[PDB]
């Protein structure tokens, strides 16, 4: 149980470092920065 | 089965240690440098535990020598501690499927997490200090304990047993930093924020460091091991997520 | 109703600005941009998704989804 | 002796 | 008030363009785009969230602190 | 149609913020803000891309693409 | 001035949509939405940041910070 | 011109909403905000890459970069 926090995939090797994906995921969720300045 | 934790001096604290991971726990092939790895807990029976018996807090008599641990062997979680001299089992109410023969056990109402032990301590984690001196007394408190719901006293005690034992098992880190506190100078440890980030994340480490393949890091959210010198520094029993 | 739940087996960006995700062997697409990175996070970390909508056939719209810790 | 890392 | 305090058991983009979580059974919602992201962030890494408003009815909000543990 | 497949090779920010992206040996470019996260992430996790496009031949504009994990 | 450098120990959504983290003992507010993904992010990771602004009193603004990996 | 090809060393949101990397030992800065949260995953995750200017002057401004993989 203590072992996953969500989904399936446990790291993603990226330029030879191996990252826990859930961490990855987490500063790759960022839309176009523009969106910031347009409103609803 | 049955271990001894020696806390006489720094030497046989770390010898007690490494004997329990031998004897539990399997190297990892791609983490492992001379005689040092990073290894992972043999998956035995659920339910299975292990007693540690705690030794040499008085380093030039033998005495203080009636606490025991009961350890769930698959996680490492402790699920309560017994007074060999009353023969009384206190155990978390979490624990209810570990059963130890022999022993009168006391189902306590209080859980085992490290939020409600630090509540009822009002004690926290980052910032507590553990010398010589508070283990004796944090064994004192655990030899006067009685009822079935924990006291502050008792969850101080709890706290600072569970560092310097399962934790420290888990991390070479907290091991390495704690065992200065028994030699003859007789320092203070004072548990950091890393050490607490390392034990709130060991699932995740465990679920990771299986992959390494000789990679050049290590990221585990705000964790990063940079070298395999850095992993061996730091981690030395992970879960086994199979 | 709860269209599928699953992991994304893949996502399309669209010539119309809309992004599509297969879930339980089903299309689905929709035109709120604030979720394209959000699923797509999902879909690299294997999370599972409930797509949720008033018409659950293949093809349709969305554009309400729970993200799950499964 | 404690090696390099304990 | 702080009301709620713990890891986030689901998220979920609602039709309206608001934001739901549910924290220790409960749900809460809020309309504040910047939010999404960072919600979204903390259940990948399972920060501890502390969702803190007026109301702590499943009413809006707008607050929520993020820590590490 | 189907332009090219594979990892991504290397991806660029333009001068005039539009982004290319290099698949199978072929480059394209975007002007889909949107697009830049996207292939960004997919670039740095691995995941196959297809870029999608009326006109395939190296150098030319696409706003289509389908992401898989593979 | 650099008023604070450390990995960010909290971060805070507030109710006005400004953005607070605590860093070094000390807690600064910014009011620049585009800084916020990029807080949290470094926040997540552990990156160390270097809060600057002229006023370095705990609870102060700030619109410049510096990202590093250690 | 190739102005400087390396890991970003450090980056910086600036007081004036541009944003500041250095690379090779050079800092170049940029108003595209777009490039924000590119250039912070470049960071995290050590890509190469490629500074692209007319002007290759450390403290010049930029607004095309190349991004690349090991
Ligand atoms: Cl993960
Ligand atoms: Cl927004
Ligand atoms: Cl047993
Ligand atoms: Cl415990
Ligand atoms: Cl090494
Ligand atoms: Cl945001």
């Amino acid at each position: 149980p203590e072992c996953q926090i969500t989904g399936d995939r446990p790291v993603i090797k990226i330029n030879n470092t191996l990252w826990e994906s859930n961490t990855a995921a987490a500063f790759l969720n960022r839309k176009s920065q523009f969106l910031y300045t347009t409103g609803k | 089965r049955e271990f001894t934790i020696d806390f006489s001096t720094q030497q046989s604290y770390v010898s007690s240690l490494n004997s329990i991971r031998t004897e539990i726990s399997t190297p990892l092939e791609h983490i492992s440098q001379g005689t040092t790895s990073v290894s992972v807990i043999n998956h035995t029976p659920p339910g299975s535990y292990f007693a540690v018996d705690i030794r040499g807090l008085d380093v030039y008599q033998a005495r203080f020598d009636h606490l025991r641990l009961i350890i769930e062997q698959n996680n490492l979680y402790v699920a309560g501690f017994v007074n060999t001299a009353t023969n009384t089992f206190y155990r978390f109410s979490d624990f209810t499927h570990i059963s130890v023969p022999g022993v009168t056990t006391v189902s306590m109402t209080t859980d085992s997490s490290y939020t409600t032990l630090q509540r009822v301590a009002a004690l926290e984690r980052s910032g507590m200090q553990i010398s010589r001196h508070s283990l004796v007394s944090s064994y004192l408190a655990l030899m006067e304990f009685s009822g079935n719901t924990m006291t502050r006293d008792a969850s101080r005690a709890v706290l600072r047993f569970v560092t310097v034992t399962a934790e420290a098992l888990r991390f070479r880190q907290i091991q390495r930093e704690f065992r200065q506190a028994l030699s003859e100078t007789a320092p203070v440890y004072t548990m950091t924020p890393g050490d607490v980030d390392l034990t709130l994340n060991w699932g995740r480490i465990s679920n990771v460091l299986p992959e390494y393949r000789g990679e050049d890091g290590v990221r585990v959210g705000r964790i990063s091991f940079n070298n395999i010198s850095a992993i061996l520094g730091t981690v030395a029993v992970i879960l086994n997520c199979h | 109703a709860d269209c599928a739940k699953g992991k994304i087996e893949f996502s399309k960006y669209n010539e119309d600005d809309t992004f599509t995700v297969k879930v339980d062997g089903k299309e689905y697409w929709t035109s709120r941009w604030n979720l394209q990175p959000l699923l797509q996070s999902a879909q690299l970390t294997g999370m599972t998704v409930t797509i949720k909508s008033s018409t659950c056939e293949s093809g349709s719209g969305f554009a309400e989804v729970q993200f799950n810790n499964d | 002796g404690f090696g390099l890392f304990d």
